[PDB]
């Protein structure tokens, strides 16, 4: 198998005996400071991988499991939006009327007369008018609670530590090999089929199975606290035939290719939405899934370890 | 030693033979310490000897009378004659002394096994103890020891065991349904059918509580269900 | 060799068996500097040593209520006795400063010198504050049995019954807390309710403790 | 963990831990005092 | 090599010693060379084992409510399916056993540290568990060097499969009663996904309809 | 269903793709095809030790049973798209 899992265990010793020495990456700056140049060719060639060792694999195994940070820093920071979207907004508030009450997640303390800044956004709240939009996402995840999204700030605090993992255990525990990283055939197989093409798939599942039905539910006129819950419009498919009447044919249309009999919830409408403004749901949920036929498919374009499929 | 619990099992290597009803058995590992084999086989004299003293008496008291039963006989209500309605804290008082005596002695034979020989009050004819957990002397008034004694030592454990598993079935052959050992045998011996395990596993005859004097027992069985 | 907090894996290199209750339990090697697990082994045993008077204090004031006695529960012992006798609650507290702290700075200068507050410098008491190890002074008023000498094997094997029942107090001091804000009652009504159902009035039928109810 | 204790004892850990002592010193002031413009008695 | 879908390149370590081989590797995931952390030789084989008879334990659990509750021998109050045993209360809990299933979920959490854990320190460090002082229980749990046959006096009861060429055959017994089993959760888990019956009542229905009854008159149309 | 229009064309579609590598009308681990058209021996990459004569392996039938379903299920919809049928 030339394509194959390579790794070296235990390359590096999980110690904070380098902390205790900074500038150790480099020759020019282990040997402490004698000018304030110093500091700060600290901080710039930090990351300047390229220039503390020649070894490639030493290189490739760096910038591996600094993505991990990168990423492990983001589900941070998403977990942070939906914690803040979960305990200081008025996410609750806003659904309800969401033509007049301003989106607002951020809330300062009262301190030093900076509490003038919690404004008066509108459904018994004050706070910061935020504008990233968030709150447009999660009516379009149909999240319609603030516990959805409680449960989801702690899986991303779950997810962020994973990935701190992921990184430590890819550097410090076990690491890859050179040739592990030169697979570009096997990476873009994989990542234009698994990450690519069954997110958009996953997605769309999303979509199909608890977006749509929540959707449907909020433009037909119905308050966030009496929509069914969307693990309930999984276990009842006579709740989903309610609004959208071709899944009572179950999954049967797909395998006998009668793709036409879901016209109800994989649309091709085009424009807006004129209850909402935005873009149809079930258009949407029709993109995600031809996109993932057509990057599933692309995902299997190169050759790894049988004779099919190309090579770069 | 030999004809093991299993044919094809090795026995194990502290249980070559030496103490009775060898049988190359503890698939747990207990009497491998050579310290905790002793107190083991001590326990083990202590839950044959009750036991054979408890299948001995719950068929004996239903054939003197089947009407008390003996699940219920410890009530107080169904105490014979000259202890009905007996205070049951003048009865522990005298049972709990009565064998703080008896099971220290006992015990201080383990623990020191030859300082406690003596009667302690009259200096005067000790109890030749051969082996630990077998006093004798006093405790053989009929001189069946001192014979082939390996022969009755196994004797005493093989239906001690027996005694054990049928005590314990004792109780859940009278948990189960309600109904004494002999009368669970007329009562399978009427209708072999339903009458058996089926269909009474997983039904509970006790209560919660039966309240005695003024006070109130937990009362479980052996496994949840009614 | 020796029983270890999680069996097969060793017990770390700067936690050999000497300690009592010794259980190679530093997995976040808080004690890898060995002067300030000089100072963690005052702590275990100072924070037992409270927690034992503790869960002594809860348990016999709790024993005392629902037999019949007048007593409060002891998360009301605070407000009871600062009414019923008048006394004043900052008065009471400065003077608890005041008596702790004189003699709590003795212990912090003797972790500091071990040979020190031994020179006649307090009222002519000069080897009663001598102190013998670490946690443990002994002398004449803090061991007036006179426990620590005489046999030592013994000695060891009550250093480590004070360090057994030290540690579960302390476990005992943070689950009355723990069986307070959960439920809202006293210890020993909460040991009453596990005794009268075991099942179903145990801490996973609450819904303050799983939220999964 | 004598390294790891080098590391809070570096110059920007200690810049940012005494800066969260000396702001959080004066944040808590500014909220048991409110609005100091003068010194009053 | 054996079993189709294998490949010269897995062919060269995967010799025909490490019982239930049969040479099947399209991916290579077991490979002795540049191996580490859980794709390890020696860990795949121990937790292909520990799957194996993890599932055939729940692949006789799951059936067994309902085949003894046909043959009438469990009352029909136990004859539930065996997602609606409270293992999903999603999909229906049972509601009559001698506890809430979240103080019987925390007896199972205490159960299986205590049985886990020490399951897994003896692959970790093999020589263990026989070392400290477990009730003098640890006389069992000396295990041997492999880790996923341990054979102490506890679990070699009955000391079968005395002689080493005896002892590959039941390894590899244990292994294709195992590989059918782990497919047999699957096989009752996206079964009743889709069905919504029990696994049993899905070969009942199969016997009667083989045709009009199996996976393609099953998407309800 | 089974014998209607679209299982005809799903079962011609993909045994078409089948009987084509197996009989050398596409490409297999085997042989794939040069810069050109011709079609040429491969490296297998792994090896195989598949039974059958032509070296027909199991991934020789994933990959045309998912391009038989992938002509079959264009042409489905293709003819109901335009109409017939
Ligand atoms: C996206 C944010 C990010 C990420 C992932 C990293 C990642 C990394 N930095 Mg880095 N760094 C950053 C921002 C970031 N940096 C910024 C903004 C600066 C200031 C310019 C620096 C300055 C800096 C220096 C000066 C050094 C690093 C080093 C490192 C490496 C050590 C990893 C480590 O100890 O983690 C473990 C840390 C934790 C907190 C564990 C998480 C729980 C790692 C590749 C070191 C390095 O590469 O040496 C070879 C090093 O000496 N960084
Ligand atoms: C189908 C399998 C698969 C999937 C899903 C991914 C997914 C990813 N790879 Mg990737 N990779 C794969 C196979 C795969 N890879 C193979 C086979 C190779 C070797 C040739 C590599 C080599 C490789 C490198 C060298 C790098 C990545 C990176 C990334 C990340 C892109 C960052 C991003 O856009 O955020 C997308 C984020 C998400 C979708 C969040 C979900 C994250 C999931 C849970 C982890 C990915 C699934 C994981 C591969 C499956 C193994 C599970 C693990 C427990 C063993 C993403 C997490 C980059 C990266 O970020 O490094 C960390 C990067 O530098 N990959
Ligand atoms: C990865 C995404 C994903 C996931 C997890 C699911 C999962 C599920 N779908 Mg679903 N579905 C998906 C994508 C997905 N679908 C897509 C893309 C479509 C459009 C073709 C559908 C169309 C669909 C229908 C029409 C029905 C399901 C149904 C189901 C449920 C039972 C499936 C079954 O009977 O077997 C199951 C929860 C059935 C039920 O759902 C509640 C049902 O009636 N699905
Ligand atoms: C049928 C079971 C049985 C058997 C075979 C034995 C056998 C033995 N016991 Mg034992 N014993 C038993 C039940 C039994 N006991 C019970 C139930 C108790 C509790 C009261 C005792 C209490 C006991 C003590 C305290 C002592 C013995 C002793 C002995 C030994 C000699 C006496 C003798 O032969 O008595 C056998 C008598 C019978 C078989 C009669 C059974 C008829 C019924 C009524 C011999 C090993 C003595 C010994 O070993 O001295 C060194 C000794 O000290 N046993
Ligand atoms: C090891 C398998 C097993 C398990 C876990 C249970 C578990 C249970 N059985 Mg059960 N049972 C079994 C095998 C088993 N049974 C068999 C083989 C027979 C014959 C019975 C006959 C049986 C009866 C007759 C009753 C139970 C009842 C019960 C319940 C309370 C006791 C409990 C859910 C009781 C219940 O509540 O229903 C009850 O009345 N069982
Ligand atoms: C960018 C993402 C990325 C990439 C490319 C890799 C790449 C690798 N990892 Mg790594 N890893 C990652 C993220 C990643 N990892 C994360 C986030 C974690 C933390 C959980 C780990 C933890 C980890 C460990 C502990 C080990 C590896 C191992 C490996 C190597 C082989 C992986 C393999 O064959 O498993 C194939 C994947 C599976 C068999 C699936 C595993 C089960 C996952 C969790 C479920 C599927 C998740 C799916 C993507 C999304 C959820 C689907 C669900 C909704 C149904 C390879 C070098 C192994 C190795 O060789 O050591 C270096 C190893 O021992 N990784
Ligand atoms: C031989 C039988 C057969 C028949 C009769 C049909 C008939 C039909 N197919 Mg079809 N198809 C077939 C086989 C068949 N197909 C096969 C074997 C496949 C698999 C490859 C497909 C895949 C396929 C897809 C994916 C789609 C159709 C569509 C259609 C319908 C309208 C086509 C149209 O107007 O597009 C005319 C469109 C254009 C002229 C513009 C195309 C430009 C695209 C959108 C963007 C640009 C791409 C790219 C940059 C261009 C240059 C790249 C080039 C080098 C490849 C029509 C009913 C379409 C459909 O169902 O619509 C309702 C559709 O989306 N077919
Ligand atoms: C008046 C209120 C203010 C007085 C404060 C108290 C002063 C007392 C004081 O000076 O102590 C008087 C002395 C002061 O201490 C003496 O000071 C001298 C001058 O510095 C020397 O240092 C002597 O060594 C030192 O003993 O204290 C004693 O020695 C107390 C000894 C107690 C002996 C008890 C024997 C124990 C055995 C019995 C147990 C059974
Ligand atoms: C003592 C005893 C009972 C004594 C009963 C008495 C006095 C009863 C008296 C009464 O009834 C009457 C007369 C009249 C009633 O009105 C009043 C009472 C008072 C109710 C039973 C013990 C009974 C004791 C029993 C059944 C013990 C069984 C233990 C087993 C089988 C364990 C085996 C293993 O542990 C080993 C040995 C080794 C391991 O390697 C392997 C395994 C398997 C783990
Ligand atoms: C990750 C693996 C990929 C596949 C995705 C699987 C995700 C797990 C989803 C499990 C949720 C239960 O899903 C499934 O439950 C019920 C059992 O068939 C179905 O419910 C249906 O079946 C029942 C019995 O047949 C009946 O009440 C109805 O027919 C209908 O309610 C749901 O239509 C389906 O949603
Ligand atoms: C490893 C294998 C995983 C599964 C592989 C994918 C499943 C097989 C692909 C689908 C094959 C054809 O699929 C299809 O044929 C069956 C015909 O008998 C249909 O069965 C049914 O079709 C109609 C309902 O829609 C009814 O009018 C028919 O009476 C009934 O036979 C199924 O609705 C469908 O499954």
């Amino acid at each position: 198998k030339k394509v194959k899992i390579a790794v070296d265990r235990n390359p590096v010793e999980t110690s904070f005996e380098k902390w205790a020495k900074p500038g150790h990456f480099s020759r020019t700056l282990s040997k402490g400071p004698n000018t304030t140049t110093w500091i700060w060719n600290l901080h710039a060639d930090a990351h300047d991988f390229d220039s503390h060792t020649s070894d490639l694999e030493e290189i490739s195994r760096k910038v591996f499991s600094a993505h991990f940070g990168q990423l492990g820093i983001i589900f941070i920071w998403l977990s942070g939006m939906y914690f803040h979207g979960a305990r200081f907004s008025n996410y609750e508030a806003w659904l309800s009327d969401p033509t007049h009450i301003k989106p607002s997640a951020q809330v300062v303390w009262p301190i030093v007369g900076q509490e003038i800044l919690n404004g008066d956004v509108g459904g018994g709240f004050q706070g910061i008018q935020i504008t990233s939009g968030f709150f447009q996402l999660w009516r379009a995840s149909g999240i319609t609670s603030e516990l959805q999204l409680y449960t989801t700030a702690i899986g991303g605090l779950v997810m962020a530590a994973a990935m701190f993992f992921a990184g430590w255990f890819h550097y410090h525990k076990a690491a890859p090999k050179l040739e592990w990283f030169q697979n570009v055939e096997s990476m873009l197989n994989h990542h234009l089929g698994g990450l690519l093409g069954l997110g958009s798939l996953a997605w769309a599942g999303h979509q199909i199975h608890v977006s749509l039905p929540v959707n449907k539910l909020l433009d037909a006129g119905v308050d966030p606290k009496e929509i069914p819950l969307p693990h309930d419009l999984l276990l009842n498919r006579a709740i989903m035939a309610d609004l959208y009447p071709s899944f009572a044919k179950g999954i049967a249309p797909f395998f006998t290719l009668n793709w036409s009999e879901y016209s109800d919830f994989l649309t091709f409408k085009g424009g807006l939405n004129p209850v909402t403004g935005g873009l149809w749901l079930s258009d949407t949920a029709h993109h995600h899934v031809a996109i993932a036929v057509l990057f599933l498919v692309a995902g299997h374009m190169y050759r790894t370890n049988w004779g099919i499929g190309h090579s770069m | 030693d030999r004809k093991l619990w299993a044919p094809g099992v090795v026995a194990p290597e502290y249980l070559k033979g030496d103490l009775a009803g060898d049988y190359g058995w503890d698939p747990l590992g207990l009497g491998a310490d050579p310290t905790a084999l002793k107190w083991y086989r001590q326990s083990e004299l202590q839950h044959a000897r009750w036991a054979m003293l408890g299948v001995a008496g719950v068929l004996v008291q239903e054939i003197v009378k089947p009407d008390v039963y003996f699940y219920e006989a410890g009530l107080p209500q169904n105490l014979p004659e000259p202890f009905t309605n007996i205070n049951m804290g003048g009865l522990l008082a005298w049972e709990f002394i009565l064998m703080h005596w008896v099971e220290v002695r006992r015990w201080q034979d383990y623990k020191n096994f030859g300082s406690v020989n003596e009667d302690p009050i009259f200096k005067g004819n000790k109890v030749p103890n051969p082996e630990m957990g077998y006093p004798g002397g006093i405790f053989d008034p009929f001189g069946f020891s001192k014979g082939n004694l390996k022969e009755l030592q196994t004797k005493e454990i093989k239906n001690g065991r027996l005694a054990m598993i049928a005590y314990m079935a004792f109780i859940l052959q009278a948990q189960a349904t309600g109904k004494g050992p002999l009368a669970a045998l007329s009562a399978h011996l009427s209708n072999p059918f339903g009458n058996n395990i089926l269909k009474n596993i997983g039904t509970c005859t006790v209560p919660h509580s039966v309240d005695v004097q003024g006070l109130t027992i937990p009362l479980t069985c052996l496994w949840p269900g009614s | 060799v020796r029983p270890v907090w999680f069996p097969g894996n060793p017990p770390p290199a700067h936690l050999d068996g000497s300690l009592a209750g010794d259980y190679g339990f530093d997995p976040l090697f808080l004690g890898q500097e060995p002067q300030t697990l000089k100072w963690y082994v005052q702590a275990e045993l100072v924070h037992g040593r409270f927690a034992m008077l503790g869960a002594a204090g809860i348990i016999l004031t709790s024993i005392g209520a629902k037999v019949g006695l007048g007593f409060p529960e002891w998360y009301d012992a605070g407000k009871v006795v600062v009414e019923k006798n008048n006394i004043d609650f900052p008065t009471l507290m400065v003077i608890q400063f005041y008596l702790m702290g004189w003699a709590e700075t003795k212990r912090w200068y003797d972790f500091k010198n071990p040979g020190s507050q031994a020179d006649g410098s307090f009222l002519g008491f000069t080897e009663e504050f001598k102190g013998l190890e670490n946690g443990y002074p002994g002398g004449r008023f803090f061991d007036p049995m006179g426990l620590s000498r005489g046999d030592a094997a013994k000695y060891q094997e009550y250093k480590q019954k004070e360090v057994k029942n030290g540690r579960l107090a302390m476990i005992a001091c943070l689950g009355f807390a723990a069986q307070y804000a959960a439920t809202g009652k006293g210890p020993l009504d909460n040991l009453a309710d596990h005794l009268a159902d075991p099942n179903h009035v145990n801490f996973a039928t609450n819904g303050v403790s799983i939220p999964i109810a | 963990m004598k390294d790891f204790t080098t590391y809070l004892s570096t110059a920007p850990v200690i810049a940012t831990i005494w800066f969260t002592f000396t702001a959080g010193l004066l944040i808590e002031i500014n909220r048991y005092f409110p609005d100091p413009l003068v010194f009053s008695f | 090599q054996l079993y189709v879908g294998a490949s010269q390149s897995s062919l060269a370590y995967l010799d025909g010693s490490l019982p239930g081989d049969f040479g099947f590797d399209p991916l290579g995931l077991l490979d002795p060379v540049n191996s580490g952390g859980f794709i390890e030789p020696k860990w795949l084989q121990y937790s292909e084992v520990i799957h194996a008879r993890w599932a055939m334990l729940g692949a006789a659990g799951c059936i067994a409510p309902e085949v003894l509750g046909a043959a009438g021998l469990i009352p029909d109050a136990t004859n539930i399916k065996w997602f609606e045993s409270g293992v999903i209360p999603p999909a229906g809990s049972y509601n009559g056993y001698w506890a809430d299933p979240y103080t019987i979920f925390f007896v199972e959490i205490v159960a299986m540290q205590f049985a886990e854990l020490r399951r897994l320190q003896d692959f970790r460090y093999p020589g263990s568990m026989g070392q400290q002082y477990f009730l003098g229980l640890e006389a069992i749990f000396k295990g041997s060097g492999d880790a996923a046959y341990p054979g102490g006096p506890f679990f070699n009861l009955f000391n079968l499969g005395k002689t080493e060429a005896a002892m590959k055959e039941l390894k590899l017994k244990e292994i294709k009663n195992g590989r059918l089993a782990m497919l047999a959760m699957l096989g009752y888990g996206a079964q009743a996904v889709m069905t919504g019956k029990g696994p049993f009542q899905n070969l009942v229905e199969h016997l009667a309809d083989p045709v009009n009854n199996n996976i393609l008159t099953n998407f309800a149309g | 269903f089974i014998g209607s229009s679209t299982n005809l064309i799903m079962v011609a579609s993909t045994t078409a793709t089948l009987a084509a590598a197996r009989f050398g009308l596409a490409p297999t681990v085997k042989k794939n095809t040069t810069a050109g058209l011709k079609l040429v021996d491969s490296k297998n990459s792994a090896g195989v030790i598949s039974n059958d004569p032509a070296g027909f392996t199991i991934v020789d039938v994933l990959a045309m049973g998912a391009a038989g379903h992938g002509l079959g299920v264009g042409i489905v919809l293709g003819l109901k798209g335009i109409g017939a049928l």
